[PDB]
């Protein structure tokens, strides 16, 4: 059991390195420009909403 | 019901206090005080001798 | 696997569920950050002692307002806490999870677990500033908490809802008397009844993080953890955690006293607490006053302790029982600090280093160590064996520098001084061996009785051993009456008075 | 919201070569498959006792016996010593 | 490329005011440069006043600073050359050497500021380290990763001592050592840099074992209150990089207090009780819990302790004492009889001389060694006065045998053989609980006591017993 949780806890910071990998997936792209547009439109549904 | 066993090795307690001088007799009574002080603490120290195949 | 990726995605859809409510009404600018407290334009509909969020993850109290600006101190280092960033406020006054499901978990002073078990199945969230019950629902203590120590519940009782102070010096043996309490209370959290369960929340603040490593790691050694709290505040970590962790402490514990349910809380130790307090009243400019506590530090004790005792019939017979420690410098009681705490605690158990450093451990002073609410809430038998106790260690205390002469003396002061010094090698006890009460009465028995008086005195380390297995594999059933019934009877008593002069004859 | 949905479309599926598929791993240069389910397989049979604890032992206690059946010579000399204690006695 | 360059508005002492323009500012506690004429001036921002304006204290001397020089920001911390090419180099708490021995190669710079090992990977059982002094591993045990207090003034050995330490964790677990002389006198870190490389742990061709950082004590206060940090960091990164178990030394920790305490105090806080700062728990723990044992490897701290006014309740020294694990006394009347090193047993106390961690037989045998040592000394006296015919075969017994214990207590080190010339005798754990335990029982009590001088074990007993017997024949 206490091998169990270690091996989770491997398999837990392996997905950490792998979060650092899709940081660095995500921050090359045009969703610097296309996310403006998620952006506008989520301000849009908030401030109409009240 | 070990009571009278131990009642009965302080009545003769009390009655080799007429023989001074006991080799072996009251470590005869050490002996079975040793494993008998023993068997009561292995079995109130296990577990149900078996895996917990529900939970476990 | 990718199972807590679930369940982070999960958590990512309430983030983003969030976002699309988050309007913060109140963010503001941090003017200045400085003396490790952050001063704050905006916020002008915050209250006093609202959490907020920083742009780092640093979370935050505000605990003071002014007309132009609000006074935000920190729950961190202030290292990530940067000037001109952004300060959304949560919406809440300083709350922390309490439930059930915190047992077996270590968390900080915010909820937040840093043992490495998931989540907390948090039962709700509850204030960390409550006002303390009122004169009106309480009850005077008379319950036994049974510490399984040898000479605390021979001398110096403890009530469910008694407040008792474990005042003493530095590596005198401080902290062995509470981790011996919460593992004696194994006797009852493995059983059934709610009511006899006794749940034990440890406090560590101002430690070191490996010292609640072995701690953690001692308490599930022998299965505590399946009813221990452990809140902790290393002193790694910066001051308002420290001066807030046993506040959301005591709050977990109201959550067990409301309830029903029966709860131990062990404060270790309070004089970093006010250490933590004193650094954050003199960052602050507030003046300081004796000893250069700030004027107030009668207050956060009284508020801290205030918050236990033993609720009545009318809110649900629950409790809470608090046992702080507070460390001294070189068998003082007489400090700003420790004479706050005993002016609050009804009692102490004064662990003084001399005795220790005779290895009488655990070192209880007797003639000092008294309760006050002790004596209506002890276990009837040992108050019917042991009536005589206090009254004889203070009788040998009486002739403790009147023996120092070495002069000959009469025959009352020689037998009083034997049976006096076998009280005192009697008393001892090694770590996590606590002895319950159905033990405790015999062994105080033949100490009281002049049963020990012809063995010498190194024998009764083993003595003691020696004749409990005696009465473990012989006279069992004295040891369930004593069980049951809780109360010697007067055949009980010449029961055991044959059962001892048995094995005292050899 | 399309932010959450690309990041989460990338968290799925950049380490599902790794987790549905088992074209082991791009981006690591030691292969995976011979670190957890191969090397670390054996691994708490490697942290733990090999052949005798792991294996556990079912094992026949040592039998042992009385006084091998000899009464005389001995009881002869526990009586005659007996003798001995009791003038002693 | 995109500098955030301020200027210097004030000049205070040690404290330095510096201006940014808007929207540029680094938090607390970043490394900010001032280029000079004479090297470059280091700052740490430790206080936003607003107004885009942080307050830094130095970390250099402060004179001649035009105010509104330009103000060069480096983002992170403190930067420090770490690893392999730092043995050797004494690397003050800028990140530069000053052994004239050129730049250093390293490979990173790390930041001193880290978070201390979270709660997860703290070790949850602090097994003994042995370190190699028999009385050291007999008596009060190194915790491993622990923090010991070495008590004592110089001019008893405790140089000697803490560089036989260096060698003995040089060969027994292979880890490397690094020195910190926070507010080293230095004249004296001078005659300690060239001692060290006349006993072999520095070898200016070869692999040297240790890494030296001297702050010393002409630099402004703000340097005193992280040339610790520095030697923490560099531990640190043999720590949890190359997997070892690493020694961090420092001397002295009440010097490191009195640089918090008038860093704080030119802060313009609130000084606390006696006079200390008033962060002084909170400045302790930063640098004792980044002290720790994670799974990884460990770090164990060997630092001194100046007892203010031979006095024990001050905060300083009553601080410290809530986190050593385990003292170590070099006492003035164990050297005065001879015996190197000078570990007074009385006194030397553990926390882990317990018998759950180190075993019940090493327990036992360390609880008789002190009662024996304790009847002698309560003897002592009426040794001097009635003489050994009081003793009944109870104690003379017991002072015969506590001389053989004191005498064996001494060991021939492995760098006074430029000394003594004897060579030195790194002694296992498992042969001195034997030895001592033997020695104990009574089975070399017709050994002489003359022979129990500078012995490494009993296998060395016995040989020296038996030299002495062929030259006294
Ligand atoms: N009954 C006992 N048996 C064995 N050792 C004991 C006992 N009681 C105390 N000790 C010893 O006391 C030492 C310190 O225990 P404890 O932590 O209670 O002291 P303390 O003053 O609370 O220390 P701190 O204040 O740093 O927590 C431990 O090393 C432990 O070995």
């Amino acid at each position: 059991v206490r091998y169990e949780a270690s091996l989770r806890q491997l398999e837990q910071r392996q997905l950490a390195k792998s979060v650092i990998s899709r940081v660095q997936s995500e921050l090359g792209n045009p969703k610097f420009q296309e996310k403006v547009l998620q952006q506008s439109i989520s301000e849009i549904e908030q401030l109409l909403s009240k | 019901a070990k009571s009278a066993a131990n009642k009965l090795d302080w009545a003769k307690v009390i009655s080799s206090l007429r023989i001074t001088g006991s080799t072996a007799t009251q470590l005869s009574s050490f002996k079975k005080r040793n494993d008998e002080a023993r068997r009561q603490l292995l079995e109130l120290q296990s577990q149900p001798t078996e895996v917990d195949f529900s939970h476990y | 696997k990718a199972q807590p990726t679930e369940v982070s995605s999960i958590l990512e859809e309430r983030i983003k569920g969030v976002s699309d409510e988050a309007n913060l009404n109140e963010t503001g600018r941090v003017l200045a950050v400085g003396d490790g407290i952050a001063r704050v334009f905006g916020l002008n509909n915050i209250q006093a002692e609202e959490l907020v969020e920083f742009s780092s993850g640093v979370k935050g109290m505000a605990l003071n307002l002014e007309p132009g600006q609000v006074g935000i101190v920190l729950f961190g280092s202030d290292r990530l806490v940067k000037e001109g960033e952004l300060v959304k406020r949560t919406g809440n006054i300083v709350d922390v999870p309490v439930g059930p499901g915190l047992l077996g978990r270590v968390v900080d002073a915010l909820g937040n677990p840093i043992d490495g078990k998931g989540p907390i199945d948090a039962a709700g969230r509850s204030r960390a500033q409550v006002k303390a019950p009122g004169i009106l629902p309480r009850r005077s203590v008379h319950e036994p908490v049974q510490t399984g120590l040898k000479a605390v519940d021979a001398l110096v009782p403890i009530g469910r809802g008694q407040r008792e102070l474990i005042i003493g010096d530095r590596q005198t043996g401080k902290t062995a008397v509470a981790l011996d309490t919460i593992l004696n209370q194994k006797r009852w959290n493995n059983g059934s009844d709610e009511s006899k369960k006794l749940y034990c929340v440890y406090v560590a603040v101002g430690q070191k993080r490996s010292t609640v490593a072995q701690l953690v790691q001692t308490l599930e050694q022998h299965d505590a953890m399946k009813y221990s709290i452990i809140v902790a505040a290393t002193a790694s970590e910066a001051a308002p955690l420290q001066y807030l962790a046993p506040f959301t402490a005591a709050s977990i514990g109201e959550w067990f006293r409301d309830n029903g349910k029966h709860a131990l809380i062990v404060y270790d130790d309070l004089s970093k607490q006010a250490v933590a307090y004193r650094q954050l009243s003199l960052l602050l400019r507030r003046p300081p006053g004796r000893e250069a506590y700030p004027g107030d530090v009668f207050y956060l004790h009284s508020r801290l302790l205030e918050r236990a005792a033993k609720l009545s019939e009318k809110e649900g017979s629950g409790s809470l029982t608090a046992l702080p420690v507070i460390e001294t410098q070189g068998g003082d009681v007489s400090a700003y600090i420790p004479t706050n705490v005993i002016s609050i605690t009804d009692g102490q158990i004064f662990l003084e280093a001399e005795l220790f450093y005779k290895g009488i451990r655990p070192a209880i002073n007797v003639g000092l160590s008294v309760s006050r609410v002790g004596s209506a809430a002890q276990v009837k038998a040992l108050k019917q064996v042991a009536g005589s106790l206090k009254l004889f260690l203070a009788q040998y205390r009486e002739v403790a520098a009147f023996a120092q002469f070495g002069s000959d003396l009469d025959a009352s002061t020689k037998q009083t001084l034997v049976r006096g010094e076998r009280l005192t090698q009697l008393l001892k006890q090694n770590q996590y061996s606590p002895l319950a009460t159905e033990e405790q009465v015999p062994l105080i028995y033949a100490g009281v009785n002049g049963h020990l008086d012809g063995i010498e005195l190194s024998r009764i380390g083993e003595f003691e051993s020696s004749f409990l297995s005696y009465l473990k594999s012989n006279h069992n059933e004295l040891l369930t009456e004593i069980r049951e019934k809780g109360e010697l009877s007067k055949e009980l008593l010449a029961s055991l008075k044959s059962a001892t002069e048995s094995f005292v004859a050899t | 919201q399309d932010l959450y949905l690309r990041e989460l479309k990338d968290t799925k599926l950049a380490p599902s070569t790794l987790q549905d598929a088992e074209g082991n791993v791009k981006p690591w240069n030691p292969p995976q498959k011979p670190n957890l389910p191969e090397l670390e397989l054996q691994g708490p049979e490697a942290l733990k006792a090999y052949t005798e604890q792991n294996v556990e032992t079912a094992h026949v206690a040592k039998e042992s016996e009385e006084g091998e059946s000899e009464p005389i010579e001995e009881d002869w000399l526990v009586l005659d010593d007996a003798e001995e204690t009791k003038e002693s006695h | 490329s995109t500098p955030i360059t301020g200027k210097v508005t004030a000049v205070i002492g040690a404290i330095v005011d510096v201006h940014f323009e808007q929207s540029e500012l680094p938090a607390i506690l970043n490394a900010l440069e001032i280029k000079t004429p004479q090297g470059k001036l280091v700052l740490e921002v430790a206080q936003h006043l607003g107004e885009n304006t942080v307050r830094t204290i130095a970390m250099d001397g402060t004179e001649g600073l035009v105010r509104g020089e330009k103000v060069l920001d480096t983002g992170g911390p403190i930067s420090v050359p770490v690893g392999r090419e730092t043995l050797g180099r004494i690397i003050n708490v800028i990140g530069e050497p000053i052994d004239e021995r050129g730049p250093i190669k390293s490979k990173l710079r790390k930041p001193i500021h880290a978070d201390p090992p979270s709660f997860a990977e703290q070790s949850t059982s602090a097994e003994i380290l042995e370190t190699g002094i028999k009385v050291v591993d007999l008596l009060a045990p190194y915790a491993r990763g622990g923090k010991i207090g070495l008590f004592g003034g110089a001019g008893v050995g405790k140089t000697v001592f803490i560089q036989e330490l260096i060698n003995n964790i040089a060969k027994a677990h292979g880890g490397f050592s690094v020195f910190t002389g926070v507010g080293e006198r230095t004249r004296e870190g001078n005659d300690l840099y060239r001692e060290m490389k006349e006993t072999g742990v520095i070898n200016l061709e070869g692999e040297s074992k240790v890494a030296l950082v001297f702050g010393q004590m002409n630099e402004p206060p703000g340097a005193r209150a992280r040339v610790a940090l520095t030697g923490l960091t560099i531990a640190e990164y043999f720590r949890d990089e190359e997997g070892q178990d690493v020694l961090l030394f420092i001397d002295n920790i009440f010097r490191f207090t009195q640089a918090g305490s008038e860093v704080s105090a030119l802060l313009g806080r609130i000084p606390s009780a006696v006079g200390y700062q008033p962060t002084l728990a909170t400045d302790m723990g930063l640098l004792q819990e980044r002290i720790t044992t994670t799974k990884k490897g460990s770090v164990t701290s060997v630092q001194a302790v100046y007892v203010p006014a031979d006095d024990l309740t001050d905060p300083a020294p009553a601080t410290t004492f809530a986190h050593l694990d385990a003292t170590t006394v070099l006492s003035r009347g164990i050297s005065e009889l001879g015996i190197y090193p000078a570990v007074d047993p009385l006194d030397s106390k553990s926390r882990l001389l317990d018998a759950a961690v180190v075993g019940q037989e090493h327990y036992d045998v360390a609880s008789k060694v002190q009662e024996t040592l304790q009847t002698y000394k309560s003897l002592q006296d009426i040794i001097a006065i009635l003489g050994m015919d009081e003793l009944s075969e109870q104690d003379k017994l017991t002072v015969e045998r506590a001389r053989k214990i004191q005498r064996f207590l001494s060991q021939p080190f492995a760098v006074a053989e430029v000394f003594t010339g004897i060579p030195g005798k790194l002694v296992r754990l498992k042969d001195t609980v034997a030895s001592f335990k033997a020695v104990l029982e009574g089975k070399y009590d017709n050994i002489p006591e003359h022979a129990f001088y500078m012995v490494g074990g009993i296998e060395d007993v016995v040989a020296k017993a038996e030299k002495l017997a062929a030259e006294a024949n």
